């Protein structure tokens, strides 16, 4: 078409025609936008209708690591932006169908312990808190903290014996890098004097706060049982493995707990302690820490097909992030108690549930519009920080367009982040290069 | 109240009516230590 | 038809759904109809003249949608489906109920590969019946020639004859006798009931494909147009849980067309294409004038 | 011209527990293909010759 | 658990029943006779007067099968068992009493 152009209208008006933001459109490159660890697992079928032609196009989004990093010295603005996938998480992961009903487990369960209507004893309070809805909450506050990397903390009372077994199943299935140090130690020293400190007869540590070694790290030096230190190493050398899938950094879980094998290695630890007589301790606390021990060893069928399955929902929605996924300890801790892990293990059995496609598409399509709002909001304030110092404008402050640009990302707010907060992040938005369609429009 | 689970409460069976005797028989004995202290 | 009361009230007897853990329990069989045998005979004959692409539909959780699924493509040639929904009908028949028959691992399948699965599992399966219906099923297609001045897609001298459905019961009848060698009892023994709901119906679905491709047969005689094949754009989804309403509704009784209808598809066809051609002839006839006359 | 339906559902009809409802056209015509390759009685053979 | 042995890891779908499978891990003798009569425990097929019928064993038939099966109960009444606590094997000890 021609055109009555001035010279540098026209070069203005070339480039908006040469530097256009569409890719064509098939059906090859439909598919190849589902991740691959879903187009390539075999319990999902996908299905497509229509071909689309030789014309269509597509815009496509960046989606590019972050380039400010978050997690570095901004301890207040990562807390916010890990919190808000936190809750993003919860609504995905999947509730549990077909439980073993509550009122013929506690009928099991009453049996079992052996509780008697006169003398008051501790395996009264092996029934707390149990129950349909708490059992629902504790599945989806691990996989949801995971995902997010929110740290988490343990909350229990240590005159519960059943908190402490089952607690037990957590270390050895959770990675210890996890937890809050604080909770993380307190916990493990109530396993260590109540549980297999006794059960061989040595004495109970004497453990001062600000040790260099959890209670688990400095218990299998000192103890001389085979099957009960093969445990206690596993649970010490626990951590995530950083690998580079598919662009994005994700933290996968151990080659073990994935197979279920660890419960088989954790069953011949506590298969050993109600073997064990109780030497120093009277006869009513051998007898009423071996029934709370049999309760879960009644489970090791439904224990193993249990770590089976939060190893497999926290492996396919894993896949359906973009953003990398880094660890680092967050300031507020979203808490997880300890009697809800009890009423998870003991109520779970014979149905498997899997994450439905509808909700994988669904918390696909969110991770995507934040990454590519957050990395086309960083490309907008390079591109004015950079002009208004490469045109020397010595009496402007950059506060107004930072403040712009949290604000423009919608899950901050402004009334909490302070002016140091501001003007320090203007000073990773300088080192950043100019995005080339910001700057050929500006040169 | 017992707060036990309300699947518990609300049966009417034979082993979940004896369940919520037994823990009845439990407090008014952990109370009646408690009581005998104070005096 | 087959009255409709009688068939479901047998057909729920043999697959025992209540017993097993589904969750679709009173959804399996929503589609069986005599509304709906009439539209897949319609749906699929019509579909074949008018050289149309057809989509597939439906729910892999429904196993006994996907056995009448294995009749469809033996017959229909595979170049009419679209191939993302043949391949995503290809993958579920093997991945649930072929390759855990044999004790075979699940079939790993990467999407952007030439070769659909049942030409992959055509080689690695160790059986001679499985393993010579899925030869048949991979090398069907419109074999092209041209019949008194027009092209025409035609089918091959085996499915004409109905004799390929003998081929297709005794590689569903050795399937019925593989011991699954991981699935649960309840639900191995209900997907061996399944089988054989269409291994017993040999007799009428033999004679059902001679007249499948003998209603295709005689109304591609009056096609004055040319029968050329591409892909379309827009799919006419075809349900194969209305596939399943047609294998096990069909009776002894045949209908040909009848020779005032079969006039009169003609006369239609004659009267467009001469249309066609009479507006080309008086369009290039004015475009060609105004050329000549040097309009600007 | 004639179809078999009809004297194999008044076959089992005869019998007694049997019911015609729940048995469809399949389950009638695979069973006259067992009924013809059985001999016939010899009484009825030689009053048809 | 009479035994102490650690109970079985079974799935479904396994081609040999449970009582197939525990006859190969325990090792004593008169609770491991039991289980073989168990497992090969089938009808006999015999025709008689032109009609097919099944008979049962010869022990069947006698009452001798029982004398296997209470030399199995009162040896596993004796058996203590130190991976359960003492009022489940007191528990177990007086149901099989009654019978």
């Amino acid at each position: 078409y021609p055109s009555i152009l001035h010279p540098i209208d026209h070069a203005f008006n070339e480039y908006f025609l040469q530097h256009q933001l569409v890719e064509p459109l098939n059906n090859d490159i439909i598919f190849n936008y589902i991740p691959e660890r879903i187009r390539n697992d075999v319990n999902y079928i996908l299905n497509m209708d229509r071909n689309l032609p030789s014309t269509a196009r597509y815009i496509r989004p960046n989606l590019l690591q972050d380039r400010l990093n978050l997690h570095d010295n901004f301890e207040s603005l990562w807390d916010t932006i890990t919190t808000s996938n936190y809750i993003l998480a919860r609504s995905v992961v999947p509730d549990l169908k077909e439980l073993v009903s509550t009122e013929a487990q506690i009928q099991k369960m009453s049996q079992d312990l052996q509780l008697e209507a006169l003398t008051i004893q501790s395996e009264t309070q092996f029934l707390t808190g149990i129950n349909s809805q708490a059992a629902n909450d504790c599945f989806k506050t691990l996989i949801a903290a995971m995902l997010s990397q929110r740290t988490m903390s343990l909350d229990f009372v240590t005159t519960n014996y059943m908190s402490l077994i089952s607690g037990m199943w957590l270390l050895t299935v959770v990675p210890n890098d996890m937890f809050i140090r604080e909770s993380l130690v307190a916990c493990q020293l109530a396993i260590i004097n109540t549980i297999i400190y006794p059960a061989f007869g040595m004495q109970r540590m004497h453990y001062r706060n600000g040790d260099p070694q959890t209670p688990f790290q400095i218990a299998e030096q000192q103890i001389q049982n085979f099957q009960v230190a093969n445990w206690l190493h596993f649970v010490n050398n626990n951590q995530f493995r950083q690998v580079v899938i598919d662009g994005v950094l994700n933290q996968v879980l151990n080659d073990n707990i994935r197979n279920g094998h660890v419960v088989n290695q954790l069953m011949e630890a506590l298969m050993q302690l109600s073997r064990q007589q109780f030497p120093t301790m009277p006869v009513d606390y051998k007898r009423s820490i071996q029934r709370g021990i049999l309760l879960l060893s009644n489970r090791l069928g439904q224990l193993v097909d249990l770590t089976r399955l939060l190893a497999y929902n926290y492996e396919t929605l894993m896949a359906c992030i973009t953003m990398n996924m880094q660890h680092v300890q967050t300031l507020t801790t979203e808490k997880l108690q300890l009697t809800s892990v009890t009423s998870l293990c003991m109520l779970i059995g014979n149905a498997t549930v899997i994450p439905s496609p509808q909700t994988l598409f669904h918390y696909y399509n969110v991770n995507v519009n934040f990454h590519s709002n957050y990395n086309e909001r960083i490309n907008d304030a390079v591109a004015i920080i950079t002009a208004a110092n490469r045109l020397n404008l010595y009496q402007k402050k950059m506060k107004s367009i930072v403040e712009d640009f949290l604000k423009r990302l919608q899950i901050f707010d402004i009334s909490r982040v302070p002016d140091d907060q501001m003007y320090r992040l203007r000073d990773r938005l300088r080192l950043l290069p100019v995005e080339i369609r910001r700057l050929d429009i500006f040169n | 109240e017992i707060k036990i689970a309300d699947e518990v409460k609300k049966s009417n069976k034979e082993e979940s009516k004896q369940l919520l005797e037994v823990l009845k028989t439990k407090e008014e004995h952990q109370k009646e230590v408690q009581y005998e202290i104070l005096q």
